[PDB]
């Protein structure tokens, strides 16, 4: 039980770090996608000055 | 900027405070009730090509007018709303008119 | 893993799984939102006209290919092949759901470790359909299809509008229409060559 | 569906707008159809149907090398855009929380 607790803490920390880095790069992807929607509206759906 | 202050041609906007946020009442212009016409890229007159200054050439079938690109309002094509630049050979699709 | 002994100790640490699953679900619905906002900017699907003469301009490499099973454009085909494809959550009765194209089959392995990749709400087929609708609106309607009803306009006229929008008198576009078409075609070909 | 197996919903060849996205372009909805000719608000079977997403009315823009469309009227639309600005500012007494 102690060893499984240690392994659970390790894997949970690994998953939590994975989820946080996914959140950070998902905010990055969301910024890029907002930029892409802006470019669709102003370059594809219009002409941007 | 297209689709930045609401879908359509944005006219104005009004802020309204709300709990932990703002609501923008995007007053925008939207076109509707369209009509189809026959168009040309330039008008050939006196051997020279006239291009519209601000609008676009349309025809209802027998008469040719120049209208604003976002709201239908026929006007008689004259030299005040058109400029002459070029010759009546390069324009692929020029149309005889007056 | 497949163990209740670990799960009993696992639930002791609280609603951490609830937070993690909620964050991942928010990420997934945010991906759906991203695709919808980028591509689904219109709610009318536009059919490409059968006759594709556009004043000399050539959109063969960007318009959909009818012969292709997926109706993807040649440029889109190049982009599809060049990128090392991951899985898309498809199913072909293979046991492992979809058949990854000899690139990243290890997703199947990633399936075993209590995890899966979820298919996008818009399949690549209907994503390409949205892209084709956008392209047809741009070619036929111009910018008008994004601010209300779609208003058809010949492509050289839209080129004249785009010329006027950058401070260049649109008459120039008609004085060198064939030159502009040739330069556009050559630039698209060079784009294909550079990508390949 | 390409996402998996759907039970309790009946597949419909007709396509409506997405209500509950299932996956791979397939969406579910609770629909009121008179196929069974039974009660108005409760059909004889389960009213959960599944359909391919309708991306929209398949408009056919009447393209021609000499045809244009000009709008004759307009609507003054007042849409609503809601922007979060400031979340509730929070203070945590570290010592009081932990200890
Ligand atoms: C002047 C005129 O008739 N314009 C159009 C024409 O292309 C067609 O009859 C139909 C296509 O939607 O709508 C109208
Ligand atoms: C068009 O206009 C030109 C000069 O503006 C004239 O020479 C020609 O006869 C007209 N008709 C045709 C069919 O080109
Ligand atoms: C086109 O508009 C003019 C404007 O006065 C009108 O006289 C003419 O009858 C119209 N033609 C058609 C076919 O509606
Ligand atoms: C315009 O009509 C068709 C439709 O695209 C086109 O293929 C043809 O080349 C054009 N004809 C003329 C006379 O401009
Ligand atoms: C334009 O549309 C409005 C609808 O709000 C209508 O009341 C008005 O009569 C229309 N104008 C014309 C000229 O038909």
């Amino acid at each position: 039980e102690v060893q499984i607790d240690r392994l659970i803490t390790g894997r949970l920390q690994s998953l939590q770090t994975y989820v946080t880095q996914q959140l950070i790069r998902a905010a990055e992807i969301r910024a890029s996608a907002n930029l892409a929607a802006t470019k669709m509206s102003e370059c594809v759906l219009g002409q941007s000055k | 900027r297209v689709d930045f202050c609401g879908k359509g041609y944005h006219l104005m906007s009004f802020p309204q405070s709300a709990p932990h946020g703002v609501v923008f009442l995007h007053v925008t212009y939207v076109p509707a009730q369209e009509k189809n016409f026959t168009t040309a890229p330039a008008i050939c007159h006196d051997g020279k090509a006239h291009f519209p200054r601000e609008g676009v050439f349309v025809s209802n079938g027998t008469h040719w007018f120049v209208t604003q690109r976002n709201f239908y309002e026929p006007q008689i094509i004259t030299t005040d709303n058109t400029f002459v630049s070029g010759n009546c050979d390069v324009v692929i699709g020029i149309v005889n008119n007056t | 893993g497949d163990s209740t002994e670990c799960s009993n100790l696992l639930l002791q640490y609280g609603s951490f799984c609830t937070q993690l699953k909620r964050a991942l679900t928010g990420i997934a619905v945010e991906q759906d939102k991203n695709t919808q906002e980028v591509f689904a900017q219109v709610k009318q699907i536009y059919k490409t006209p059968p006759i594709k003469y556009f004043g000399g301009f050539n959109f063969s490499q960007i318009l959909p290919d009818p012969s292709k099973p997926s109706k993807r454009s040649p440029i889109e085909d190049l982009l599809f092949n060049k990128v090392t494809l991951a899985d898309a959550g498809f199913i072909k009765q293979y046991g492992d759901c979809l058949g990854d194209i000899a690139a990243r089959d290890l997703i199947c392995a990633q399936k075993f470790k209590g995890l899966t990749v979820l298919p996008p709400l818009l399949t690549d087929e209907m994503i390409a359909q949205y892209t084709s609708a956008l392209l047809a609106g741009t070619i036929t309607s111009g910018w008008t299809f994004g601010a209300g009803p779609a208003l058809q306009i010949p492509f050289p006229m839209q080129m004249a509008y785009r010329f006027n929008g950058i401070g260049v008198t649109q008459n120039v576009l008609y004085e060198n229409q064939k030159l502009i078409a040739n330069q556009f075609n050559s630039a698209i070909g060079k784009i294909q060559d550079s990508l390949s | 569906t390409r996402a998996g197996c759907l039970i309790g919903a009946e597949y419909v060849n007709n396509s409506y707008e997405c209500d509950i996205p299932i996956g791979a372009g397939i969406c579910a909805s609770y629909q009121t159809q008179t196929k069974s000719h039974g009660s108005a608000s409760s059909v004889a079977s389960q009213s959960i149907i599944a359909y391919t997403m309708s991306l929209g009315a398949e408009n056919s823009v009447a393209y021609s090398n000499n045809s244009i469309a000009i709008p004759t009227n307009f609507t003054i639309s007042v849409t609503t855009e809601i922007l979060p600005v400031s979340m509730t500012k929070t203070s945590v007494d570290c010592t009081m929380y932990i200890c």
